């Protein structure tokens, strides 16, 4: 679909709390996540793989990340992603692949955590309302306001590429959850791959280390 | 080469890197006929002897003078605009082709107004930093006409003044953009 899905139905403006948040990351950084028990941001450690664009997380590391006085002071690196709807412009351009990475979505693995999950565990977060690295982004976290906030119906769209009149669309569905630090393993509830031989991997290191996740093979989330 | 062509050529070399960090899901290689004239319209503002005469629109000032000029390099220097329909508002990708930027090189080493461009390039560099991509240079032209060119120097001025040429709001012309957009044009 549009890659937003929540707990309970479908996702709703007023229930932000079940929105499902998605991290994707590479099949082989399974284990390094699976060994450390967290998702952990880039200025933590540099990963065993890299499928970003390197300019882009350059990028980040200078991109200020404050929705209040009381946030602590902090780069858009020093948080972890987890873009609300799945099926986003961050994932396309790791598909489409660059000099850095190159190998489509075969190995990329979604690591699907409910917002409430999120503020039910006291981590520091916040939303921004599109592409974090762009100088007109706000970043909030208040959270009776975050189905305003959020470009909602866009979100949920199948269908959303940039018009002449709207050139701003794919940066809107860049919208995303910022964790501050690290999310604890244990609050990932979903887990989505593109093809079956991944997820057979995903799987087999999962299997030992926890338990009530669902797991899901989607093409459609991916490019 | 003329120094606006030259212009041209150096403001699509260096705004296409700026682009590819901030907002990597666009083209590789190809910038938009309307991204160029909102380059070009900050490198006029930078250096009036170039001499564009911007005109405001619907998706921002916008130059005859600048398409002609790439029109002129097209198959050359530049491929993209292709042959286009008389006086229709056409928005292609325009790359630079290797002997463009054989060309650009060849001139930023030589040339008697090189330091000129480049100061120009560096001066609109500058004040897009962090808007790059289709949007955010509209964002910040449209803006920055308003307020030099109407006197629409404060918030409420410049967003009613930003939409009467726009005809849109939404998201993207709401006041917090503007607002924005308005903040960086009085920094620069």
């Amino acid at each position: 679909e549009s890659g937003f899905v929540a707990r309970s139905g479908g996702p709703d403006r007023k229930r932000p709390h079940d929105w499902i948040v998605w991290h994707f990351t590479h099949a082989d950084n399974l284990p390094g996540i699976i060994t450390a028990g967290r998702l952990l941001a880039d200025s933590a450690v540099t990963p065993t793989t890299e499928v970003a664009y390197n300019p882009v997380k350059e990028l980040r590391r200078h991109k200020v990340v404050a929705p209040d006085s009381r946030y602590p002071a902090s780069m858009a690196s020093d948080h972890v992603p987890f873009y609300i709807a799945a099926r986003s412009p961050m994932l396309y351009v790791v598909c489409k692949g660059h000099s850095g990475y190159s190998g489509g979505a075969g190995p990329l693995v979604h690591l699907g955590v409910a917002l409430g999950d999120i503020i039910d565990a006291d981590l520091t977060w916040c939303a921004s309302d599109g592409n974090a690295a762009a100088s007109y982004t706000k970043f909030s976290r208040q959270v009776d306001t975050l189905g305003t906030f959020v470009d909602f119906d866009l979100l949920c769209q199948r269908q959303w590429h940039n018009t002449d009149d709207d050139p701003n669309r794919q940066s809107r569905r860049a919208a995303a959850i910022l964790v501050y630090g690290h999310v604890p393993f244990e609050l990932v509830s979903y887990v989505c791959c593109y093809n079956t031989e991944t997820m057979t991997r995903v799987r087999t290191l999962l299997d030992p280390v926890g338990g009530v996740r669902k797991y899901v093979i989607k093409p459609g989330m991916y490019y | 080469m003329t120094w606006g062509r030259a212009v041209i050529l150096e403001a699509m070399r260096r705004y296409l890197q700026q682009r590819r960090a901030m907002e990597p899901w666009e083209d590789p290689a190809g910038i938009s006929h309307l991204e160029i004239q909102k380059l070009m319209y900050f490198a006029n503002e930078a250096d009036p002897d170039l001499a564009l005469d911007f005109t405001p629109g619907r998706y921002g000032p916008y130059s005859e003078r600048v398409r002609h000029l790439l029109q002129g390099m097209e198959g050359a220097f530049t491929v993209g605009l292709g042959d286009g329909t008389a006086r229709v508002l056409a928005n292609q990708p325009i790359s630079l082709t290797t002997k463009g930027t054989d060309a650009i090189t060849d001139y930023l080493a030589t040339d008697a107004a090189a330091d000129r461009v480049s100061a120009a390039v560096d001066t609109v560099l500058r004040v897009i930093e962090g808007f790059e991509g289709p949007y955010g240079v509209e964002l910040l032209a449209s803006t920055h006409w308003v307020a030099t060119r109407e006197g629409a120097k404060e918030p409420a001025t410049a967003a009613a003044a930003v939409r009467k040429w726009t005809k849109r709001k939404g998201r993207i012309y709401s006041d917090d953009r503007i607002g924005v957009a308005l903040d960086r044009i009085l920094m620069t």
